[PDB]
């Protein structure tokens, strides 16, 4: 219900439309990280190379575990009982996410015993679907096992502990939420490999970008076979119906000889029948629509909705108090700009136009073909399409200001009952 | 922690032999064993090499002529000798390979030897 | 690529004397090494079989300790009877290379 | 003197609580950065490598010096003279410091020219650290005798590099972890002998935030000096500190809640509120720099001391307060807006329209479910079985248009 | 007119002036990366290592430049208005791609000048350009020597390892750009790039101005791998008859109650214009500010009135934690809340109070040694320093206003019934 | 670098298969070529990377290898293939020849 | 596709002389030429090569002695050497080196050389 | 594993004509390089120590320059009293290593 | 300037003697010396080297027989041996390192040598 056109006369200037994606269902998948790679018959060469890795790799893995046991417990394990303690509606969500892992707790530890003697870098099984990443094993296979050949074990050997003291420098930036990025870049690449089969497929270059920003949890350490088990809930984007969002700037408003503004939010939605702002700090803006963990609406003041539906008396306005506000722009195939403190010469520079004391802001239509603002000349566009009043309701920003006008309404009551 | 000889005899030139030496009173399945050659008043050499897995490697000299095959199951390495030349007279060692580590249970062996 | 030479390869001893065995490995063959002894018409033994272990039955007599490229093992006093030959091998690489020879006498 | 049980009925949720500790009294060590490695006997091996590093050095030093040179002294030297300029209390501190540190000088330098020239990586009489000392004294002079000097010249090169690199990261206050990265050690071996021995996982974790200083520079023995002001940590008496959070209030089918601190403290007679944004969060205790306590509004502290009617209330904006919570064996939930069920998935309870919040028992009746989900009690919750008056704006559009209707009301009144 | 010496009667201290830097003008330079090497007469010993870091680098291009043509265009006698909606920031760029645009036929000739060289840094004017060629250097002196006493092998694993990391450096912030970035790789520093330029007569402080400036991607070729940008160089002239300085408070007295009197961090005159000076995105240097923008923002009537002279103007708050300071000393003597914090003269025995109606004291030459708490300081001779009701109370929280407001309803409800 | 063959001396019958291998000090890369060198005549060129066959000679010839070893192998013999056989690595700008193996 | 030499006969120690390699029927300006020689009943060996730009390039025997040149317009190559030695009688052969790629335009030919 | 290695071993020409000797180095050896002249019944002695600079009391017939693996002397005008046996020697590891030699007319 | 030599003579096969080196002219305290070796009719050869500290390397050759040292105060050396053998018959001679740098007050040394 915005009236795109009727707002100009105020300074407000509403962007092209786009859609919003919102994602409700997630699809689950298990990512175990065995951080011990195997090497297949080398006649246990790389053997104390192995040792002092497990050694460094003691140090962020004992910690690890340690703060995992400290972690309350909000249910107990219908789904389960209550606990003791306090806990929110946020909390209670991530709960039931543990308490679901504890289902797969017995298919996870088989995958985990046919796994225990292999040389495959990435394998899956689902009866439930399990992915297992194993250290640097590919460039093992690939360029070590070959190697002691024509090296030895001794150069064998030196490449391996600099292969594994560099991937440890790459870890302990991950595990110093473990951010989806930080796991994908590290072991080799891609987000689109480690998932083969999976809704994944079906996801534009906007779509990776939300999926990058989730967290993985950690739900498991073994400390016996060096390995983490973590949880990464994939989702799946479908596109509400009936839901817009914009974007709103304002510009210069003159008002006897000086400068004001309408104060806006960024963005404002109109989802259905309901009308108000909306917060995209944590969305992903894309070419035909946004991506949103949640809903961002939130209820804007009555009178800034019943300006932004058409209703142009009920804006309030401010006072400029710095040069972030504009004082002109291209609406549409013209300009509109407060002509009194930016010129307004517009078919040549000797010829301008003056906007009244009375008036605002001056649209141009067509009504002259050329048109220069300060010192530089336009062409108008005749492809596009444009056309051609009190507020009395300001409002200050400012706390002092509120509490100056307070105390001299205090004092002017007291000088009424005396 | 024994080996045996088999095979130790004289051949005309071209010929083609099969050296056997059997083992017996350790884990086998889990070492590399390989061959050495001594040619008469000549100081020690290589030949062959077979891990566990069949995977072989092999001295220039004698490649693609010999072929070194591994039974685990029954505990014996076999030696077949193809396109036999004049230089290849000397005594023949069937030999255990040192695991890459320190632990004490490696011993290390070193079979009697055919003179072949 | 990598060769091993020892000196010296013929040397003059008595009884009760103390001899010095070198081996030098062109490369980096690193605590990868063992020494055996060659008799005339004797299969080869085991004396020193990771350059510092001494294999069981073996005399105290014999001492070997080193790393890196060079490598020594050293006699105590002789054995009238312990002149032969010896030798250094590496198995850093599947594939074994040996050296020259020593007669101590 | 907060009262948990009574404010469940408002929707406020009182965490468990947790201990303070403070930092009153530093102990101050010094730090010397040799930046110029020794090798022991090398004819001279490493000498162009060594020059190349002082010039690529002196682009880093120089400028320290210069800006070093143009800091105001806010005191000048029983302590001392005020100095001209203007100073508040956070700098006198500093200037305190930086004059004991002048008065050290004296056998500081004492301990310069004792270890002018030595090979130890690190020493102690106060605590003097050698560059890249370990990596040479291991590898690079032993390998001098097997690779020659061009080599050994080259990883000597490559590495001195490699160590400009890691600093120009530290100097471009200085993080004292930053140091402890440079040189590959914790903070206990660089001061074994002093009271970090006595700290637990989340006690280095705040030694590792405060900022260390450069007092001198001295550009031709490449050095510079730190001054390290390591913490005690003693644990106040009688001081409490709780977490607040708050759940939706039904008031004629409309949303509501009673905004409030993120935490709150109780000192002796003292209530109000604490902001622990720099403080570093333990399992017993809350460890702060300074006295994170600020003065709650007087309304706030009546509520919480357990007036109920003069707590106030404002409106729910967006999805982000809660509607329903856990809080000892069972639920306290806006029903109005969340259907709840009990035994039955399809029998439902509804929360009168004069109530603003329903709280279970758990003893009411044994399982309950909410708007999807089902949880079946704890047999031991310790759980049991109203105006207002008070409502207050959080934006400054809402205030201002309200003292214009006042203001046009008064208009009105005078006729 | 800020004045410097009533302000302390009331806690207020403003320190040292100083004045303003602004960069009206710009100096646009081109500046051409390419990113394939040329190894000469080497007998083709780089490729399959130029062939696979083609590879690398197509994963990085190829959505770079799918970008630049999903870019709306604001512009199209300088252009035309185009169509939707741009305001005033986003036309001051459009005047700047158009302004590119005017002057890309040059550009195509330098391009192929280059197409067959080994210098790593070449130059031209007609508009100068400046084109770097990916690792050329390196190349030239290592490299190319390196084939004839190593070969081809040893040689091309060396350039892969080198390629590679370029390639890693590569994406590390080109995945505005920024001018430090483009500095690091192949370790340059500005002044070595642009050589023909104002560089020159800039100080430590005017450097670093220039790299937090934005650099524009304006162009990428696809097909001869290369990236075109856009630097603008500032040309810094400082302004006349305009000040600086900074403000700090401290606690003061009223019936055994603290308060300080609020105040931005910083306030600028400029003429007959007083304000306060918003400094977080300027530079702070030794005598002067240098700033994108003019950084005034307008103040309250109450407090021009305030820093002015007019002293009785000025409000005050409630102070609620241990961040506004108890004492300061100036000049020669200290100027702090004695109520509070225990105020002694030469002997630690001796104790001076402050009255009840004085909020705060001014000790000049009066003590020859001043005690706060416990440490004690010795009055610095040659000193310049010399020896009231607010009634304007302010609240910094909304909920304190809004319970203010709640008494004024329901005192005017009462009025009338 | 340092390029060594053996066998140096063969003796094969008309049929039979044949197999020569040239060993380098160090990796040589694919960079290797087989001649022949009649007595009496200019060096011809049978595998000039190894691998790929120089136009015109007979489909029996035919090398294989990467490295450090590399091998060639005839399937079939005849009489006019007696000769000597080299290995010649090019990865240098200075060329390094074997010691070369006659065949009968 | 047809390399012709010439010059080079019998000459006493000390002299100076002068070969050359014509070219016909193919690309001159994208390859490098080297000589290789030959002696009477002995392995071939390396002389020199040089460089589509003339780099230059000698083996340890004839350093500091020899002085190849090229043209290109013309199509030619020569070899200037001076205070020659006993053991450098042999035949002479020019060839061309193979580019460092795959390509299906490489062929590789020789000449018939100078008997020197 | 450094070994140098020079030819021509032997050299013969003619007063007032140019000598050209070449030493080689296995791996590169740097700049550290001397050459020294060795006349029968003689105590050696040095003519360039470093490959570039000359030592006081040598004539300036004598030139060298190169660096890295390759290293050569040259000699502008030979007088009769110049045949003896020339050597290279690196200085660059403990273990120092000479060539073979060379002997002019 | 000068670094005088004796301590040579012939002695029998495997006995023990001892050479001196005497230092004087410049500062003996600041440069490593080492010992070179020379067969008649043969390639000089190197023999060991001490430094200013004793870190007493050596040579191939003759290393576990040979015991050199060095003096800071007296400005002598002096060289020890051991089991001689009859390979060892030539000229031993005190030489003095370079210091590895450019430096322009740097300059060499060379002994007189002693028969043996």
């Amino acid at each position: 219900q915005i009236d795109i056109t009727k707002l100009q006369h105020v300074g407000v200037l509403v962007n092209s439309p786009k859609g919003m994606k919102i994602s409700q269902n997630f699809e689950t998948r298990y990512l175990i990280l065995s951080l011990i790679p195997k090497i297949e018959d080398s006649n246990s060469c790389g053997d104390q190379q192995i040792k002092q890795y497990k050694r460094l790799l003691d140090r962020l893995i004992i910690p690890l575990y340690d703060g995992l046991k400290l972690q309350k417990d909000v249910i107990v394990t219908v789904i389960g009982t209550i606990a003791l303690g306090v806990a929110t509606s946020a909390q209670i969500t991530a709960a039931v996410a543990l308490v679901e892992a504890k289902q797969a707790k017995s298919d996870i530890e088989k995958l985990k015993e046919a796994i225990r003697d292999t040389n495959k870098a990435v394998q899956s099984v689902c009866s439930n679907c399990i992915v297992a990443i194993k250290s640097v094993q590919d460039y093992v296979n690939k360029e070590i096992v070959p190697s002691i050949a024509r090296l030895g074990c001794e150069a064998a050997g030196l490449q391996l502990g600099i292969a594994l003291t560099q991937h440890y420098s790459e870890l302990t930036n991950c595990f110093g939420g473990i951010k989806l990025q930080c796991i994908a870049s590290l072991y080799r690449t891609n987000i689109t490999e480690i998932f083969t089969t999976s809704t994944v497929d079906k996801y534009d270059i906007y779509d990776l970008l939300f999926t990058e920003s989730i967290k993985v949890r950690v739900i498991d350490v073994d400390l016996n076979d060096y390995s983490i088990t973590l949880q990464v809930r994939l989702p799946l984007l479908t596109r509400l119906l009936n839901t817009q969002i914009y974007k709103v700037d304002s510009i210069s408003y003159n008002i006897q000889n000086r400068e004001w503004y309408i104060p806006l939010p960024s963005h404002i939605m109109t989802k259905g029948a309901f009308l108000g702002g909306a917060d995209v700090k944590e969305c992903i803006e894309a070419f035909s629509s946004y991506i949103c963990p949640s809903d961002p609406g939130f209820v804007l003041n009555h009178e800034m909705e019943s300006c932004l539906s058409g209703n142009i008396s009920q804006c309030p306005r401010t006072t400029v108090t710095s040069d972030i506000v504009p004082r002109y722009a291209f609406v549409n195939g013209g300009v509109v700009a407060n002509c009194i403190t930016t010129t307004c010469t517009c078919n040549g520079i000797g010829n301008r136009i003056n906007q009244p004391p009375d008036q605002g802001v001056k649209i141009i239509t067509k009504e002259c073909n050329t048109i220069g603002i300060n010192g530089m000349l336009f062409n108008t566009n005749k492809e596009g399409t444009l056309a051609f009043i009190t507020l009395n309701n300001s409002v200050a920003l400012d706390p002092i200001d509120i509490s100056i006008e307070l105390n001299k309404v205090k004092s002017d009551l007291e000088e009424s009952k005396e | 922690v024994q080996l045996l000889e088999s095979g130790g005899g004289l051949v005309r030139p071209g010929g083609s032999l099969r050296l056997s030496c059997a083992a017996s009173g350790f884990t086998f399945s889990k070492y590399v064993m390989a061959w050495v050659r001594q040619a008469p008043g000549k100081g020690l050499e290589w030949v062959s090499s077979i891990t566990s897995g069949e995977r072989t490697f092999y001295a220039d000299s004698v490649k693609g002529r010999f072929t070194v095959s591994r039974d685990n199951s029954k505990y014996t390495l076999d030696l077949e000798m193809s396109r036999l030349r004049a230089e290849d007279t000397a005594v023949y060692y069937c030999a255990k390979m040192f695991k890459w580590d320190y632990d004490t249970s490696d011993f290390g062996v070193w079979g009697q030897g055919t003179l072949v | 690529d990598f060769q091993m030479t020892q000196s010296p390869s013929t040397l003059s001893a008595s009884v009760g004397d103390r001899v010095t065995i070198t081996c030098r490995a062109s490369q980096s063959v690193g605590n990868w090494l063992t020494w055996y002894q060659h008799k005339p018409g004797k299969a080869p033994k085991i004396l020193i079989y990771k350059a510092s272990t001494l294999q069981s039955g073996v005399p105290s007599r014999f001492s070997g300790s080193g790393s890196g490229t060079e490598f020594t093992l050293t006699i105590s006093s002789l054995q009238p009877d312990d002149f032969a030959t010896y030798y250094c091998q590496q198995f850093n690489t599947y594939s074994w290379t040996f050296g020259q020879g020593t007669r101590v006498e």
